[PDB]
């Protein structure tokens, strides 16, 4: 595999992943991380899958050609919120902006109170009720004395 | 029921079951072989009874309604009777959830929705079920701050996979009653189903992914997003010249 | 003297919670 | 004597803890700055801007990379929690300990997870998630803001927790210098904030029930609304209560009730016969079935 | 109590079999649990808290509709006196406690499929002999029947006596002040559901009044200006979400009792009800009263679907027949707003605005539902939402008569 | 009162109420509100102009 | 009059100061207005004891016209309004506002 003569598809329906960000301006090889990962696989169990992602940059930079091995077969990138939030714009790295879909009740002109898409997506800004229940004791309900 | 001198109606056993006899091959077996029976007796002395019968007397001009009015007054001053109601509700919710949890780990069971069925679950031995049931039972105890025995005793026979409640009594004439005690409609159980349905879509928020994993040498120099590949996956299973390793 | 009274604490809390600095030092200010 | 004392007095408390109230935010997911943004002071000046230099707490994370992670009750101001939580670390860490509830203890290594028992552990974790979220969305004092960024509606001032106030209403942000956060927040609709309606029953009293919109995810909201729905299910009018008590005493000790407005009472004190039957059977199963057990009874 | 009931199963909209899949049954009545009081276990205070907007069961009424269809496949004992099986599932016991897959040794006979089956309690003697435990069946069967009898909205009954409210009901209502309608509906359902009760019970009269008050306020006759013994309902602003109502008590002028006892049957004539919580709760709450007390009289056949013509013990056209009225929410809202202006609660300018807001709101409900139907064509074998045509949203129905009734009901 | 700094030597811009950046130079109308919330920037990019 | 002139939908009073900016007063806001007027009067006329406090301390200060009533079991309502007599200070105050 490291020689570029073989390609491997590891089949596993679901798993726990782990990320490890890196600067895209310096040399890097992902092999040691994977080799370490392999060094902990037993018949009993396995450690979480690792991944490496370059930190997005705010200026056009010179990137060192580095080698990667691992990547997924689907789009498992839903937990990502935004990149370079405190910056004017993301120049080089992947450019994720705040997706309006999770905030319909904050930016959608056609939003109606009392709607959602709960079984499919989670919205973070909604409308809700609040209460002020009191909890009277039994004697607070009735004339408790002899009858 | 109090039977009286009816030989065929004499009740010989009162019995309870912790397990559905339908699951195991006990559909048409003697009730005594399928339900556990009670056993208790109190030896009373006839002499004391006779004296009580013949030496009963009361106040000269007793008014029962008045006397009981005073007597029962302190017994209905607090929420004592209601705590048992609250415990019963929690017991109901705990029981349903525990059954739901165990069933979803088996391949099939008490017909219950299985939204998470795509995930893997290899061990289905009764030991796993017992461990799961204890986990659920302890979780409820912590959440609602209970101390007594909740949902326990079900695992007495050591196989929660077929736990079910029923009671019956047996008459000498061979008559049986065999009442069933199914749980009522819970609330939490439905919510938990909704949660699992939601999770199967938003699993990435729990550091859990889905799909296969590829390993290809790639000497990229620009942007690289492993979690969101833009190109189609190479050599999907069953493609040309792709080989599947042996099982050893 | 002229009459004044403090506002309710909740009013003050919100008001004090939102007070951006009037002068901020940044290197690019013409 | 223990059994006899137990069987004779029912006023031993030990009732399930039903009433738990939250005054914080009905959310279970926290926006998280995972990778901090770099501070530039020699070259590339002005490419990034922090709300810190304006003495303001940003309503959104402003790191280089931001993540959504599950953390139960992370904003739960108010009453003490149920006592069990779910707190995933950011995906730059292991986050495996959250999946070792069962079938893991003496079997897998500390730094692994059991791939063959994934379904069960996931299910249990979700169960814990559900139980931890069983609270009541309690109201709190509202007020109007006399500041310039007012929308005409009253908002929920989190006295003593100002950071909550900043987080609760992203619409109230102050935006200089058009950052990626600003490019999103600048689209916020003006009045989608604060109290929307209320049930004002008694003059000068606190509103019995109020409807508002704020930072709140749907899933936790669905859970808690079901929880109160359950509580309502085990409640009856005082007329029912007094009738029940009178009947229990065989119509002796016939008490009654006053007649006046009782705005917001709640007496979760009842159940169904099926639950009673179920508990009765379960209780019998728990105890031993010999003559030494029924004797105290 | 009440030792007898009558019922009618659902209608197949041209399809050959009852419309529900195994998953529907498995989710909505599974776990070997009792299905007999579950109707409110999947409802809440408002739509915003519910998963009624997408996926399976994408409507407020969706779940209860499927439940009714599900029951139609297993109520054979009240039609033929025998428990049966359908697609391998049957009752666990003669008491009909719960469902389970059929046993392998002595399966019961397979049910022969049919639609609009009339039902009698007398066909299954064990029911009466076990009335104390089989009581919950009574309520649900009644509810299913009251829905099955009509297209569009379900049918429910209204009545107001010539007497004032008894003190007991007054005290009970005074404790239900700030409660939203949905919670109130649950208690009514919970009350009549779990154990037999006599019609001469305080709660029965209490709920009866609630249905009356709800309708009177719905028509706008009962307001802050004019109230029934001090009570009335308050509706949310159409500008945000008018699908909400709460109870109120007030020192306004009290309406006089009618010259003679008033009563009628009601239903919503337009498909909006399928996704409008106030309609669902109001119907269920009202139906609960009839469940415990039985039907006061036969329902008029004159304005009912074809299968509802002349159903024994349920519908009739003779002398002892109570008419059934119907309405469309949009014209109803306009009438309610107009009454408010005449009472002086609002100005003319406000009234025009309210009509615009409510019409806009209703349009969204229609647009959602019509899009949802094509997403779930009934030919797929399950009916999450009742079919309709586009013109059905425009029917005015008998709305004019409806407000006239409230006019006579609260003088 | 957001301003929009730009790279590559382009001098900054200001957000028109039509949500389109415009050049600082020229004529402008400030409602009292926007000034009260953006004085910090105004003191550094508009006032000098 | 003062409270009515700060909530721009309230009890009908001549409004000479509507040209001035003012956010509409909620229930809590009006209470502060009610208090200040109360204090000003008690200071001006040197009065001890409560004069107007109940309007601020309890209920909604946004008053229109006070009224008291009792309810009979027969459903009849007996209501007695108490519209104030001709004030003098109010007139000159409105004049001061206008000028």
């Amino acid at each position: 595999v490291k020689a570029g003569r073989t390609r491997v598809l590891v089949e596993l329906g679901h798993y726990v992943y782990t990320l490890h960000y890196y600067d895209p301006q310096i040399s890097l090889d992902e092999a040691p991380i994977l080799e370490e990962w392999l060094s902990k696989i037993n018949p009993a169990g396995i450690p979480p899958v690792p991944f490496c992602i370059p930190i997005p940059q705010v200026y056009p930079c010179i990137t060192a050609r580095r080698v990667h091995y691992a990547f997924t077969s689907e789009n498992n990138n839903d937990s990502l919120f935004s990149t370079n939030a405190a910056s004017i714009d993301t120049a080089f790295g992947e450019n994720a902006a705040v997706s309006p879909l999770r905030w319909p009740g904050l930016v959608d002109p056609n939003y109606r109170v009392g709607t959602n898409d709960l079984p499919n997506r989670i919205t973070l800004y909604n409308s809700l009720y609040r209460y002020n229940f009191t909890y009277p004791t039994l004697d607070g309900i009735m004339y408790v004395r002899s009858a | 029921p109090f039977t009286r001198l009816v030989q065929n109606d004499v009740i010989t056993n009162v019995l309870v079951a912790r397990v559905d006899p339908a699951q195991r091959g006990d559909a048409a077996v003697d009730i005594r072989a399928t339900h556990a029976t009670f056993a208790a007796a109190l030896p009373v002395d006839p002499a004391a009874i006779v004296v009580a019968m013949l030496c009963g007397q009361t106040e000269t001009n007793l008014i029962p309604s008045h006397h009981y009015g005073k007597a029962f007054a302190p017994l209905f001053a607090s929420n004592a009777m209601f705590t048992r109601n609250q415990r019963a509700v929690i017991t109901r919710e705990a029981f349903v959830c525990a059954r739901s949890a165990v069933a979803q780990c088996q391949d099939a069971g008490f017909l219950v929705p299985r939204p998470l069925d795509a995930l893997r679950q290899f061990d289905v031995t009764s030991a796993a079920a017992a461990e799961i049931m204890h986990a659920v039972n302890d979780a409820f105890k912590t959440a609602f701050d209970l101390d007594g025995a909740l949902l326990d005793g079900l695992a007495l026979y050591g196989d929660p996979r077929i736990a079910d409640l029923s009671a019956a009594y047996l008459q000498y004439g061979g008559n049986v009653v065999r009442e069933h005690v199914p749980p009522g409609p819970s609330h939490i159980h439905r919510t938990l189903q909704q949660v699992e349905s939601t999770f199967m879509a938003e699993m990435n928020l729990f550091n859990v992914a889905r799909g296969n994993l590829y390993l290809v040498q790639t000497a990229t120099n620009g942007n690289w997003s492993p979690m969101a590949p833009v190109a189609a996956p190479p050599f999907v299973r069953g493609g040309p010249n792709v080989r599947v390793v042996g099982r050893f | 003297d002229i009459i004044t009274r403090p506002t309710s604490d909740s009013i003050a809390a919100v008001a004090n919670a939102t007070k951006p600095a009037a002068v901020v030092s940044d290197p690019q200010s013409m | 004597s223990k059994h006899l004392s137990a069987y004779l007095d029912s006023a031993v408390a030990n009732g399930p803890e039903l009433i738990v109230e939250d005054t914080g935010l009905c959310t279970s997911f926290m926006l998280l700055d995972n990778i901090p943004s770099a501070h530039l002071t020699k070259e590339l000046i002005g490419f990034t801007w922090f709300m810190q230099m304006y003495q303001m707490t940003p309503p959104l994370p402003e790191g280089a990379v931001n993540r959504i992670v599950c953390m139960t009750n992370w904003a739960s101001l108010g009453d003490e929690g149920r006592g069990l939580e779910v707190r995933l670390p950011p995906p730059t860490d292991s986050s495996v300990h959250a999946y070792k509830t069962v079938l893991s203890r003496g079997y897998i290594d500390n730094a692994q997870f059991n791939p063959l028992a994934l379904r069960s552990n996931v299910l249990l974790m979700l169960l814990q998630f559900t139980l931890s979220n069983l609270k009541i969305n309690k109201s709190s004092t509202f007020t109007s803001d006399v500041t310039t960024i007012t929308s005409g509606r009253m908002i929920r001032a989190f006295e003593g927790r100002p950071e909550l106030l900043a987080l609760a209403y992203p619409g109230r942000a102050v935006l200089p210098t058009q950052t990626k956060n600003a490019q999103f927040l600048s689209t916020a609709i003006a009045d989608r904030i604060g109290r929307l309606d209320r049930a004002n029953l008694i003059g000068g009293e606190v509103s019995a029930m109020v409807e508002c919109m704020e930072l709140c995810d749907a899933l936790t909201l669905h859970i808690r609304e079901t929880y109160v729905m359950l509580l309502r299910s085990m409640h009856q009018d005082p007329t029912q209560i007094v009738q029940i008590v009178n009947e229990c005493a065989n119509n002796l000790l016939n008490s009654t009730i006053p007649i006046s407005l009782r705005p917001t009472i709640l007496c979760p004190w009842f159940a169904s016969s099926e639950d009673l039957r179920l508990q009765q059977v379960m209780h019998l199963v728990n105890i031993s079935s010999n003559t030494a057990a029924a004797l105290p009874l | 109590a009440q030792r007898q009931f009558f019922g009618l199963t659902y209608n197949f909209y041209g399809q050959p079999a009852p419309l529900f899949d195994l998953n529907d049954l498995q989710e909505l009545a599974g776990c070997y649990a009792r299905p007999w009081t579950s109707r409110f276990s999947h409802l809440a205070i408002s739509t915003g808290s519910l998963p009624v907007w997408s996926a399976r069961y994408p409507s407020v009424a969706s779940r209860n509709i499927i439940v009714n269809t599900l029951l139609g496949a297993h109520l054979n004992p009240f039609a033929g006196g025998q428990v049966t099986s359908h697609q391998g599932i049957t009752w666990r016991d003669p008491v009909l406690s719960s469902l389970a897959p059929v046993p392998a040794i002595q399966p019961p006979p397979v049910w022969a499929v049919a639609e609009n089956v009339p039902l009698d309690s007398n066909n299954y003697p064990t029911y009466v002999l076990n009335l104390s435990s089989m009581w919950p069946i009574n309520q649900d069967v009644h509810i299913m029947t009251m829905w099955a009898l009509s297209d569009q909205g379900p049918i429910y009954h209204l009545e107001v006596p010539v007497d004032p409210m008894p003190a007991a009901t007054t005290a009970a209502l005074m404790a239900y002040i700030g409660v939203p309608i949905a919670h109130l509906a649950q208690t009514a359902y919970r009350f009549a559901g779990q154990l037999p009760q006599s019609p001469d019970s305080t709660m029965v009269s209490t709920i009866r009044w609630l249905s009356a008050i709800w309708f009177g306020s719905l028509t706008g006759r009962l307001n802050r200006s004019r109230t029934c013994n001090g009570f009335y309902f308050e509706f949310a602003k159409p500008a945000l979400n008018p699908d909400q109502a709460v109870l109120k008590w007030n020192d306004g002028a009290r309406a006089a009792p009618p010259a003679a006892a008033q009563s009628s049957y009601m239903r919503c004539i337009s498909p909006h009800w399928q996704h409008q919580i106030v309609e669902v709760a109001g119907a269920l709450m009202s139906q609960s009263v009839t469940a415990v007390t039985g039907l006061p009289a036969l329902i008029d056949e004159a304005t009912l679907p074809a299968w509802s013509q002349g159903v024994a013990n349920l519908t009739g056209n003779g002398q002892g027949v109570v008419p059934c009225l119907d309405y469309n929410p949009v014209p109803m809202a306009a009438a309610r707003h107009l009454q408010w202006r005449q009472d002086g609660l609002i100005t003319a300018a406000q009234e025009a605005q309210l009509n615009n807001d409510y019409t806009a709101y209703a349009l969204t409900i229609e647009r959602h539902l019509t899009a949802m139907l094509v997403a779930n064509p009934i030919a797929a074998g399950r009916m999450p939402i009742q079919p309709f045509n586009a013109a059905d949203f425009g029917q005015a129905g008998q709305t004019a008569a409806a407000v006239a009734l409230a006019q006579a009901m609260f003088v | 009162g957001t301003i929009v700094p730009r790279p590559d030597g382009l001098e900054p811009q200001l957000i028109d109420d039509g949500n389109v950046p415009r050049d600082i130079a020229g004529d402008w109308v400030y409602p009292s509100d926007v000034l009260q919330v953006s004085v910090a920037v105004f003191c550094d990019y508009v006032w000098p102009m």
